[PDB]
């Protein structure tokens, strides 16, 4: 019984998260992502590190996919077709419906940079995700004869979920991003008490003050009449933004414009409206009495930097060259002409990943006997593994890039039970005693029989052995039997309340009865019969009693 | 026994390996080896 | 191993199962057939209701009301609950909606039976459910009738009285209405859980609902024990219908099957009978009437109102309006817009371009159509004369239909449709009878048919089949169609109302778990197979039986070898005899004696330190750990 795990990329850094695992000589691909900045053809993981060319699905046969993050699905497209990939694809239902029109967009972005040449395509991305099965919340897939893959909710982003992975008695857990501090517009990531054998989360690291901070500055410059725009990349913190600013005006009621430039704005608000189970309990309970993502404050046309400032609230997500970038030619200039950013600026950026609080609260609620780290900083995971053993002495790893992880584990042996030894077993347990076991093997399988059930094999030849033990002395029989039934119910604490008509004592499944001896009258002699267990417990409790008495 | 004969059984249940993980020396592994 | 069965209804079962130390209820399943002996709730009483004459009674004719040659009950409409009070409901644990018709009544057994376990379902079946009883509390509250009419339940009036009343079985058990705070206190307990998702009951029972195809959310459910797994068949369809599309694979090697659900008068085909429907309406539009389709918000109305917008679309009679008035109709639409992933692959291609599902949601932007939550709610300043309605119960007891065809009634030139295969709409139209109304009665049936069943069946075989005594029996407005007829192998028993029934099933064998040094402590040898003996504690906690540490003996020894081996031992006085009652051999070595007898055996061994080793030694050269 072994457990392979070595991932690459993220280990002890931020991006590029790839996690390979073979629990039981299946192969789980839990990640594929990428990092920005590496111009040398980084961005993937090493294809070549599976085997140099060949048949990827021949290896892999499942892998799975955090959230649209580029960190988390960067690197899919490459991977799964450049390489030669046709095998399963399990990932969230949102996620898929999210994740094409990003990559897509981040491949025109790379065509802007022109290192378009050994890079994705439009049509094998398509091809590619047409391929990809869908899974929903919760679902407990079977993907192969043993393994079987749930989800479990995330939060971090809409459709972002953790992946709960079982085969037998293993069970291994990645979440990647998430979150116990519940969004504005998403709920908690929630799991049952799981208790599995390893668990892979993430280091990386006044909410409603923040909130607070953020409106009351908005509505000053909007009461103003100052324009203060909010330039964004992050479509979970803009979509939060758009929730928290509308439902902000509704509530004060006043009628100030506010709208959001991009058409990717419209396309994910579109997403959004169409996968309600994946939100909070808010917007969830409302959709009752209309739906929340519709409102007044709707979509941008500007006149092409020609409609003038005033009141506004406006997003726009260049990149870095993308998207209206003539906004900031239009606006600025002045004082006035405000423009703040995560005439004065600040860090309105809200931490969708949670804190090192939440990552403990995590762990304490699952409690794995062992624990994995990547995808944050170093210092951060160093001291998050150092506060773990700290408070909990339990198992922990700190695997770089590469590193090659290997836990021991115990596999559990299925087999069954007849219902009249369970019966008895319960009985004798509600109200010390311990029980046999007899099993056979059998084809493929295992199964425990009792004694009496075992006998149906026939044949059953039954061999008992009876020891005689030997005793001198002057005494009569049944008086000095009455005397033994005597001292041993007082030693044995009353745990006889049972009796033999022919004046016979037993204790467990041992028979004490006074036979005459075969010829010689001059010398007393009984028998007696045990198994093995009953066995060492009498010649313990003989010697005992040859050690002294009051004879 | 019967616990080294059902490791046994769980072991034969073999498949493919990857070239890396046999060339890993400190665990650690070398991606884009030729950069 | 037990199973008890509460109401008589073939669609709409109630039932509990008694399985190991769990017990199970399966459905609620309100019997709304009660209701169509009552008199209906008009939204504004009518005239005809006023100067509709009483009956006789010789114990007072203001109790009842007669119409047509058929007495009607002139109070508010009371409900046929299942049988309850067979088995104490406060016991059972858990109950496993299937879909939103079958957890109607949950109230009743959630609040006045003292329940206090959990209750489980899909997300789309809580909502659509949640729809659907505070619409029929809207329906029942918005014309409040007294309760006037109760001496009428005694059975010696109900034997005075004629067949129409007098078939009604268990009067006593019925209830009024229920309200919305108790609809609120039920929906608390409930416990959200979708698709193929174990459930775990007290580490003892594993429960998952899969995808029925019927409508979306409606799910079927099993049950599993490792080595017990029962199976319970809900309304379930194979067409190519909205939902996700039905799974088979799931159900197989099933011990016990319980069937549930099948289609009222099978022999309608749903496509032709959409068709019909579609051309029935199309006339009535040519001629100038008004079209009247009574229907839930659910799938049904869903498909419908997809053929029928392709249809008019083709025949290019968009012209007249699309009137669908529920006070949840907006609610109904867009949760049927926002549940896509519980829909089919179709659907799921659609969605994953940014266009919604559903093609209604372009209409409604374009106008073309239109839906109000009343009448009274702007809805008569939009009403126009040539449309087509779709509103109310399809009881025709309460609800907009009431108003809407009571306006409509005389008039011959409008029509009248019906879809729901859950009434007999002979009984509906009496109340309403001296009418030249045009009634066609069409209904879609989307759930499985005798022949898709029997093929299930075959295609799965499993050991057993329950089902209600319906099933068995030909249906009566035929009873000559022996094809109708659910065929199994094994005899497929089946119950009526209140009918507690055994399972067959008899396994007598869970699972354990075993540690492994357990596993190690054998040391197995060959006898051809392997052999193996251990000796372990038993703990148990949450019904999880395990073994960790804190076994008989079948010494088989063959004579000749024995023989051997002693002599080649050296020990002294050796004597071999052969006489009558098998060999015996005397040796006075240690005064020891060795019998063999046909169907016995003794063993005589001394308490010498070195003979109890030398004999040791002895039995473990030729000892099998069994
Ligand atoms: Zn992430
Ligand atoms: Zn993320």
């Amino acid at each position: 019984p072994e457990i392979r795990v070595t991932p690459l990329g993220a280990g002890q850094d931020v991006g590029r998260s790839c996690i390979l695992v073979s629990i039981a000589g299946k192969n789980v691909m839990l990640d594929c992502g990428m990092h920005m900045g590496f111009n040398d053809d980084r961005r993937f993981p090493d294809f070549s590190y599976i085997t140099q060319n060949g048949r990827l699905t021949d290896f892999l046969d499942c892998v799975i996919i955090s959230h649209f993050h580029l960190d988390h699905c960067g690197a899919l497209p490459y991977f799964s077709e450049m390489v030669g990939y046709d095998g399963p694809i399990y990932m969230t239902h949102p996620t898929q419906a999210i994740c094409p029109i990003l990559l897509e967009d981040y491949r025109k972005i790379a065509v802007d940079k022109k290192g378009e040449a050994n890079f994705f395509t439009s049509q094998m991305i398509k091809d590619c995700m047409k391929k990809v099965v869908a899974v929903h919340l919760h679902q407990t897939v079977q993907v192969d004869d043993e393994l079987e893959i749930k989800a479990y909710y995330a939060g971090h982003v809409l459709g972002a979920a953790m992946f709960q992975i079982k085969v037998g008695s293993e069970s291994v857990v990645y979440t990647g991003d998430y979150n116990m501090t519940p969004d504005r517009h998403l709920g908690a990531a929630w799991i049952d008490k799981c208790r599995p054998n390893l668990l892979i989360t993430q280091s990386t690291y006044s909410k409603r003050c923040r909130e607070r901070d953020f409106l009351k500055k908005v509505h000053e410059t909007v009461e103003r009449g100052g324009k203060v725009l909010i330039p964004v990349f992050a479509l979970g913190r803009a979509q939060e933004l758009c929730i928290l600013l509308e439902t902000f005006w509704e509530r004060m009621n006043l009628k100030v414009p506010i709208y959001f430039s991009t058409g990717l704005t419209e396309k994910a608000n579109h997403y959004y409206k169409l996968f309600i189970p994946w939100t909070n309990q808010k917007i969830r309970k409302t959709f009752v009495q209309r739906n929340m993502f519709e409102f007044k404050h709707i979509k941008a046309f500007d006149r092409a930097f020609a409609d003038n400032p005033g009141p506004m609230v406006v997003f726009a997500t260049p990149g870095h060259a993308g998207q209206s970038l003539q906004i900031f030619r239009k606006w600025a200039g002045n004082e006035k002409n405000m423009v703040i950013m995560p005439m004065q600026v600040e860090y309105m950026s809200f931490s969708a990943h949670a804190d090192a609080k939440g990552i403990m609260q995590l762990v304490g609620q699952a409690e794995p006997e062992s624990v994995l780290l990547v995808h944050g900083e170093a210092k951060k995971m160093e001291f998050l593994k150092q506060k773990i053993e700290q408070e909990l002495r339990v198992n922990c790893y700190m695997p770089a890039n590469g590193e090659t992880v290997t836990l021991p584990t115990s596999p559990s042996i299925p087999v069954g039970i007849s219902l009249g030894l369970l019966k008895r077993e319960m009985a004798q347990g509600l109200l010390p005693r311990l029980l046999h076991g007899t099993l056979i093997m059998k084809e493929s399988n295992f199964r425990l029989v009792s004694s009496e059930q075992a006998l149906k094999e026939l044949a059953e030849h039954q061999l008992r052995f009876t020891c005689r033990v030997h005793l001198h002395d002057t005494r009569k029989e049944q008086e000095t039997a009455l005397r033994v039934y005597s001292h041993l119910k007082s030693v044995l604490k009353d745990h006889c309340v049972q009796h033999l008509p022919d004046g016979s004592v037993t204790v467990e499944s041992v028979l004490l009865q006074a036979a005459a001896p075969s010829e010689d009258p001059g010398t007393k002699v009984l028998l007696v019969s045990w198994t093995y267990q009953d066995e060492e417990l009498g010649s313990f409790l003989t010697s005992l009693l040859k050690k002294g008495l009051p004879q | 026994s019967l616990w080294s004969n059902r490791i046994n059984t769980a072991n034969s249940r073999k498949h493919q390996e990857f070239a890396g993980r046999l060339n890993s020396v400190n665990n650690r592994a070398e991606l884009y080896q030729h950069l | 191993m037990k199973l008890y069965c509460l109401s008589g209804h073939p669609t709409l079962p109630c039932n509990v199962l008694k399985f190991k130390s769990t017990t199970i209820m399966l459905d609620c399943g309100l019997d709304m057939t009660s209701t169509l002996n009552f008199l209906p709730l008009p939204l504004v009483q009518s005239p005809r209701l006023s100067n509709l004459p009483g009956w006789s009674l010789k114990d007072l004719d203001k109790e009842l009301k007669e119409c047509s040659g058929h007495v009607f009950v002139d109070s508010v409409p009371e409900f046929c609950l299942p049988e309850t009070e067979l088995i104490d409901l406060s016991t059972v644990d858990v109950i496993l909606i299937s879909n939103y018709h079958c957890m109607m009544a949950l109230p009743y057994i959630t609040e006045h039976t003292g329940f206090t376990g959990t209750v489980y379902a899909t997300e789309p079946t809580v909502q659509i459910g949640r729809l659907l009883m505070e619409e029929l509390v809207n329906f029942i509250e918005r014309v409040p009738k007294a309760q006037s009419a109760s001496l009428w339940k005694n059975k010696d009036i109900q034997r005075l009285l004629p067949s129409p009343l007098k078939d009604a079985v268990e009067v006593s058990t019925w209830r009024r209405c229920y309200t919305m705070q108790e609809v609120n206190s039920a929906l608390s307990k409930i416990q959200l859980v979708g698709y193929s998702q174990k459930i775990e009951l007290f580490g003892a029972v594993q429960v998952t609902p899969l995808s029925s195809g019927y409508a979306l959310g409606s799910s079927n459910w099993i049950i599993q024990s490792h080595y017990e797994k029962v199976s319970y068949v809900s309304g379930s369809s194979l067409l190519t219908t909205h939902p996700q599309p039905m799974d088979q694979a799931s159900l197989k090697n099933s011990d016990v099957l319980v069937l549930t659900g099948l289609t009222q008068i099978p022999t309608a085909n749903p496509d032709g009978m959409v068709g019909e429907f579609c051309s029935n309406l199309a006339l009535t539009v040519r001629n100038g009437g008004n079209v009247l389709v009574p229907c839930y918000p659910s799938g049904v109305i869903y498909d419908l109102l997809e053929c029928l917008y392709q249809y008019i679309d083709s025949a290019g009679l968009s012209s007249v309006p699309l009137y669908f008035i529920s006070p949840v109709a907006n609610s109904s639409l867009e949760f049927s817009q926002i549940f896509a992933e519980w829909l089919c692959h179709n659907k799921q291609s659609k969605v994953y371009l940014p266009e919604p599902p559903f093609p209604h949601a372009e209409l409604i932007q374009t106008n073309k159509l239109k839906h109000y939550p009343s009448i009274h709610g702007d809805f008569s300043n939009d009403f126009r004369q040539p449309c087509v309605v779709f509103t109310g119960h399809p009881s025709l007891r309460f609800g907009d239909v009431v108003h809407f065809m009571e306006l409509w009634g005389k008039s011959s030139l409008n029509t009248v449709i019906f879809t729901e295969p859950d009434f007999s709409y002979l009984e509906a139209l009496a109340p309403y009878q001296p009418l030249a109304m045009k009634c066609i009665y069409c209904p879609i049936d989307t759930r499985l048919n005798f022949i898709q069943v029997s093929k299930l069946l075959k295609e799965v075989q499993p050991l057993h089949v329950v089902c209600p005594e319906q099933y068995t029996q030909p249906p009566p407005a035929q009873s000559h169609r022996m094809d109708l007829m659910i065929d199994c192998q094994p005899p497929a028993m089946s119950y009526r109302r209140a009918e507690v029934l055994a399972l067959p099933f008899k396994r007598r064998y869970e699972k354990i778990e075993i540690m492994p040094e357990l596993a190690d402590s054998l040391v197995p040898m060959e006898i051809k197979i392997s052999l193996a003996t251990v000796s372990a504690v038993l703990h148990t906690k949450d019904n999880k039986h395990l073994l960790q540490p804190p076994p008989l003996l079948s010494g088989s020894i063959p004579v000749e070898q024995f023989v051997q081996t002693l002599e080649k031992h050296g020990f002294s006085d050796i004597k071999v005899e052969d006489t009558a009652k098998g060999h015996i051999v005397l040796l006075q070595e240690a005064e020891t004696l060795i019998q063999i007898e046909e169907d016995s055996t003794h063993i005589i061994c001394d308490n010498d330190e070195m003979l109890r080793v030398r004999l040791r030694d002895l039995v473990l050269k030729f000892l099998q750990k069994f």
